[PDB]
RNA sequence: AUCAACUAGCCCCGAAAAUGGAUGGCGCUGAAGCGCGCGACCCACACCCGGCCAUCUGGGCGAGUGCCAUGCCCCGAUGAG
RNA sequence: GUAAGCAGAACUGGCGAUGCGGGAUGAACCGGAAGCCGGGUUACGGUGCCCAACUGCGCGCUAACCUAGAACCCACAAAGG
RNA sequence: AAAUUGCCGGGAGGGAAGCGGAUGGGGGCCGGCGAUGCGCCCCGGCGCUCGGGGCGUGGACUGUUGUCGGCCGCGCCGGCGGCCAAAGCCCGGGGGCUCCGCGCCCCCGGCAGCCGUCGUCGGCACGGCCGGUACCCGCGCGCCGAAAGGCGUGCCCCUCGGGGCACUGCGCUGCAACGCCCUGCGGGCUCUCCAUCCGACCCGUC
């Protein structure tokens, strides 16, 4: 269903000028929540990297990329640049998820939790699939095993829909894992 | 409703092939990634 | 109305045709930017900078939740850049324009506001400008026409409902999460809730 | 319970009168708030929306042969996510009316 | 929390192992709604945060006394029933007629004094320790807290609950026997009725 | 198809057909007739001071109420208000005023053939086969009251005297109920257990949620 | 399998005032804390529709069946002091 | 001026003259400016009880044996461990 | 006359009372507080009114339901298009990986089941508030039909189903059904007292 991020690719170039009548072309792969935010981030990176502003630039194409096999789990790596309270740093993060799109969500959530870093402070330098037997993080590496088995230490007791739930119940619930 | 010729032959196999090839070419260039043979300091961190 | 529907349909299909044609030829087609903006004011009339007050008196946004149709030209878009924290604007599509002009269409006739509940009122306000019907008016706005100045100064600044389903924060730009500024297409997804 | 006296059919689904439509600092006594026994969802009150209720109380003096009075109203629309409803009455309820029970029939039924 | 809306004359709560503040908010809203509640075995209410933390909270509470007239100041209660009644009063608006009428509907007891033995004692799922405290985090029983802030009836509740538990166990054994003979009756009537009872085959368990 | 019906009705040509201006081009030759000047009474008995306005013989011809989808002739209703609440009845036919016409039958339920508003009934999913009940005799005039004059204030000598005497419901209605309940028990014994069913009344005992409860 | 440094999140030490005592209170610990989200939802005399009052603007009403013409009727907007 | 809820200026807005919703409480902080009513929807802010709205769906970190911590102004904490 | 006091009757009171907005319960009070008349029609006298009778109707307040409008809210469903569409499913092919999470991963080509994201067209069921007609609608001028409604001619269209258009005229033009009460222990009150909820600092003034 709905994904809070979408990996667009934005293609843009400076406006035509009398010399250099075909200005050179730049492509980028940006995460955002929708088109207009992806575009606004694209001009950010071509105004702090390639010295081109939206006024003196022009956007030619924006595509929304999707994922190949949503049904399979893919060990993802993200190399990311972030701002702490007193400087900048560089992180590497390994996730297991069915899509890069979900991995990015999981990664913003992890940076907002482990470091109180918000979205406006985070950059995704490079994203890739770091397939198994080459993963680096222990929490990724420990799910690389068939014949895996673990019981559920944490299982909310909860009625299937809001209708079936009342305030008094005779019997103390039987919880067992 | 009773499986009449609902959308039938609309375009031929050579056209439906070149269209698919152009789409896949745009997909290759649309998910293409960077070389990273520029940043001689973060080579080992970036993996390349 | 027949040939307006025909040409709307032809333009919509034609864009797709050129985009596939450019893709198959190798490069890509770049859509020709929107000629028209729908701008709706999203801040109260209290504690405004006087420049902002004058800019909004010219954009005709003189009360919260008014929504006006604007040509895109450099003078206008750099006039929007000045009051951007106060407005939410974007590119309306055909359903947006038609159902606003029907469901909330009022005319500046003799400085009085007339509910365009019939084709007649167009005949007086306009018609010197070759607009006879509500569909002529909708077209000549949407495909920004030669007489769009007159066919827009005829209209009254649309009075909108408050946004059903709520709103996001009005303090930030849309890119930062809020509502102000371009939402380029999503003014479509918004007018359905302002209306 | 068995071999009992009282009413022999319940054609109404009981509920509590709950308060008024309040802000954090206002009351609008026009619209009361009502909880139905058994509704636990905002779309379960879809079926009650419109059905008519009666506040039944009894005064100090007989009138027309009874102490019982009854002020009539109906479930206008849902309120909140847990099946509380808003009730519109012919006259606004007493504030002693809140905490007591109100009868929600199924008359104007569909 | 808007209430269950249930129809009982009185609803009892076996308050053993429930979070004090959570049970307190649920019960406080029930009272304000107007449904008469009676909470028992209050001596068992588990409270998050260790016993030393709840101690220092209560001994800070002891300091608060009116300087010029201690007889007029914050009345520090010790028994768990009154600790609960005060925790619930802190959640009910008790300076109006509505709020005092609400508290008039609350009756809190240590143990289970009659006639609340021969009754079903309802537990509130939204407040149980097992469902609201992660296993392994500090908690203390309001019985131990009052036993250490100077409620001199921890013993006297204890003999009475030992007596009530043995008196309940004997009767539970009696009802086991009565239910196994009702089960042999269950099958004996089913075998005596054939097609008379087909309609209950698909909705029975 | 509410809006397709709107357009199909709204066509100018279809309005010509509907108003039937042909057969008005029939009677008066090959043209639409003239109209003339009525109201030549010229005999006003009294002249009001206020500007006079005549009685409204209402020319608006309202639509008929739509009988619910889940109502079929033969459907077992649930009465909900009035003295027969909970009573289960069988729906005979939705009569010309708009109100439903139901029957107990009076042999089992005590609910005679009586008129009930559609609002206060909940159709159950069960049906009966009653295409051999002869109901045409029932209409609005059968039930129209001709309520009598208010000069009769019920006094200590009227109270039980009307109970003790029989100047009440008439004997043709007595015989009526006999014919209908006969021809309708002959249809009820077909459906098993239904006589006992109708003999019961619906009670929403504890642990019953109408939004959940089907019918 | 591990050793050291650096870094930064929350927590801790650093952290002392006099009436009894204040995350607003009770309480809260797979939070009812902190950071990020998602569905709804609650809430202003704010926005929309509708009725009514008033102000303002703009119209209609004589070979008068003709009127507190200083009147009546219609349209539109507005309403802080 | 060491600073001040201090003294003096520049641009704008506010209070003064102004209600109303939120920030518990506040002239000027956030939302927003108003005839009197009915209906709908929102802004700021919230949904554990007081108190109208979720003990909602998710993911992490904190365990405070000091009053852990919990709202723009705002009712502080520092060097340093 | 008022402040102020006494008796008589009533009302209420857990460290103020008073005030504003809701109704609820008590009182005190209102018959212009709320109706019984209109036409036709037959005498019997006094065309016109009164006396009798037959006749269809008709009143304050209040309730319910119905049907049209208006605004609104909520729920469910179907089609279309865009996207390289992607995917699993069905088949075929193509690479490295070497004991590995190993019946391992990645990619490419065919096909004719359902399945995202935006856009859009449509169907319906439910409800809430207001209005109820001098024009917009609607009605008669023909028949059939208790009634929703149907019924003709000629052109254009596909050609089943069936659809589009057409010539247009006079006049008229305050939506309905049934209740409940009617000097009552009724109705409701802007008057009084009280209870509860929300609000609520003491006015003038520099
Ligand atoms: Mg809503
Ligand atoms: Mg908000
Ligand atoms: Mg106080
Ligand atoms: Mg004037
Ligand atoms: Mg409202
Ligand atoms: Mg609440
Ligand atoms: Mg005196
Ligand atoms: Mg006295
Ligand atoms: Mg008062
Ligand atoms: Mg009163
Ligand atoms: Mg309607
Ligand atoms: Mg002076």
């Amino acid at each position: 269903v709905a994904f809070r991020f979408h990996q667009y690719q934005v293609v843009g170039r400076a406006l035509p000028t009398p010399g250099d009548e075909q200005p050179k072309i730049y492509r980028m792969k940006l995460w955002a929540t929708n088109e207009v935010r992806a575009k606004s981030k694209f001009w950010y990176f071509l105004r702090k990297l390639k010295k081109v502003k939206k006024s003196n630039g022009q956007m030619l194409a924006i595509n929304e990329i999707f994922e190949k096999n949503p049904t399979t789990i893919k060990n993802y790596g993200i190399w990311l640049r972030y701002q702490s309270r007193t400087g900048y740093h560089n992180m590497y993060k390994e996730y297991r998820d069915t899509t890069l799109n979900g991995a990015v969500e999981q990664m913003y959530t992890e940076m907002a939790s482990r470091h109180r870093v918000r979205s406006p402070c985070i950059q995704i330098i490079k994203t890739a699939t770091v397939n198994f037997k080459l993963c680096k993080r222990d929490n990724t590496k420990q799910f690389h095993n068939s014949k895996i088995k673990f019981p559920l230490v944490y299982q909310k007791v909860r009625p299937p829909t809001r209708k079936l739930k009342t305030t008094y119940k005779a019997t103390r619930p039987n919880l067992f894992m | 409703k009773e499986k009449i010729n609902s959308k039938r032959t609309k375009l031929s196999a050579e056209e439906a092939s070149k269209i698919k090839a152009a789409g896949k070419a745009w997909y290759q260039t649309m998910i293409s990634d960077s070389d990273y043979t520029e940043f001689d300091v973060f080579s080992k961190w970036l993996g390349v | 109305a027949e040939q307006y529907a025909g040409e709307y349909e032809a333009q919509d299909k034609e864009l797709v045709q050129l985009k596939r044609e450019a893709r198959m030829k190798g490069g890509f087609y770049v859509s020709p930017e929107a000629k028209l903006l729908f701008v709706v004011r999203i801040r109260g009339i209290n504690a405004m900078h006087p420049k902002t007050k004058k800019i909004l008196q010219l954009l005709r946004l003189r009360q919260i939740f008014n929504g006006v149709f604007l040509k895109v030209n450099k003078a206008t878009i750099n006039m929007l850049r000045r009051v951007e924290p106060y407005v939410a604007y974007g590119y309306p599509n055909l359903k947006s324009v038609r159902e606003l002009i029907y469901k909330r269409g009022y005319g500046k006739l003799n400085k009085q506001r007339i509910p365009l509940a019939n084709n007649k009122v167009i005949e007086e306000g306009l018609g010197k400008h070759n607009i006879i019907c509500i569909e002529d008016l909708v077209h000549e706005i949407l495909t920004v026409g030669p007489h769009f100045k007159e066919a827009n100064n005829f209209l009254w600044p649309f009075k909108l409902k408050a946004p059903l389903g709520g709103l996001k924060k009005k303090r930030n730009h849309y890119v930062e999460g809020g509502d102000a500024g371009n939402r380029e297409n999503y003014i479509n997804q918004l007018v359905r809730r302002m209306n | 319970v068995k071999g009992r006296t009282g009413q022999r059919v319940r054609l109404y689904v009981r509920g509590t009168i709950l308060g008024y439509k309040r802000s954090k600092s206002n009351q609008y006594e026009t619209a009361s708030l009502v909880q139905i026994e058994g509704v636990n969802t905002r779309e379960d009150v879809a079926w009650y929306g419109g059905k008519r209720m009666a506040y039944v109380y009894k005064a100090k003096t007989k009138s027309n042969g009874t102490h019982y009075r009854c002020i009539w109203g109906k479930v206008s629309r849902p309120h909140g996510n847990t099946g509380v409803v808003r009730a519109k009455f012919t006259s606004n309820l007493p504030a002693e009316a809140m905490g007591k029970k109100v009868r929600v029939f199924m008359y104007p039924s569909s | 929390v808007s209430g269950s809306g249930v129809c009982a004359k009185r609803v009892v709560v076996d308050a053993r192992h429930h979070m004090l503040g959570r049970l307190a908010s649920i019960v406080a809203k029930e009272l304000l709604n107007g449904q008469r509640v009676v909470v028992v075995r209050c001596e068992e209410i588990c409270m998050s945060g260790g016993l030393v933390r709840q101690k220092m909270k209560y001994l800070r509470f002891l300091r608060k006394r009116m300087n010029t007239k201690p007889s007029h100041g914050p009345i520090h209660f010790r028994a768990p029933a009154k600790i609960l009644w005060r925790t619930i009063r802190g959640m009910i608006p008790h300076k109006t007629a509505r709020g005092e009428a609400a508290l008039a509907r609350l009756k809190a007891y240590e143990g289970v004094p009659p006639p609340y033995d021969r009754t079903k004692r309802m537990v509130i799922p939204d407040a149980l320790k097992v469902l609201r405290l992660q296993p392994g985090h500090r908690y203390c029983l309001l019985g131990q807290l009052s036993k250490e802030v100077g409620w001199n009836y921890a013993d006297t509740i204890r003999e009475l609950e030992e007596k009530r538990k043995e008196k309940a166990k004997v009767s539970y054994d009696r009802r086991k026997q009565l239910a196994k003979l009702r089960v042999k009756a269950e099958k004996a009537a089913e075998e005596k009725l054939g097609t008379q009872l087909e309609i209950l085959a698909p909705i029975k368990y | 198809s509410k809006m397709a019906l709107g357009i199909k009705r709204a066509s100018r040509s279809h309005t010509y057909h509907r108003r039937g201006l042909w057969a008005i081009k029939a009677k008066h030759g090959g043209a639409l007739p003239k109209a003339e000047k009525p109201a030549a009474v010229a005999e006003p008995k009294f002249y009001p001071a206020d500007d006079v306005k005549p009685r409204t013989v209402s020319t608006r011809k309202p639509h008929p109420t739509k009988l619910r989808s889940t109502i079929t002739p033969g459907t077992v209703l649930i009465l909900l208000a009035g003295r027969y609440m909970g009573k289960r009845v069988v729906f005979l036919k939705q009569l010309q005023s708009g109100l439903l016409l139901i029957t107990g039958p009076f042999k089992i339920n005590g609910v005679p053939i009586r008129r009930v508003n559609q609002a206060y009934v909940i159709a159950t999913s069960t049906k009966v086969d009653i295409s051999k009940v002869n109901v045409q005799k029932f209409d609005d005039k059968y039930f129209a009251r001709e309520k009598k004059t208010r000069a009769k204030k019920t006094e200590g000598e009227l109270f039980e005297s009307d109970k003790e005497a029989t100047k009440n419901l008439p004997d043709f209605k007595k015989d009526d109920q006999k014919v209908i309940d006969a021809e309708l028990i002959k249809a009820i014994d077909a459906v098993p257990d239904l006589k006992n069913y109708l003999g019961a009344r619906f009670s929403l005992r504890d642990g019953d949620k109408p939004h959940e409860m089907t019918f």
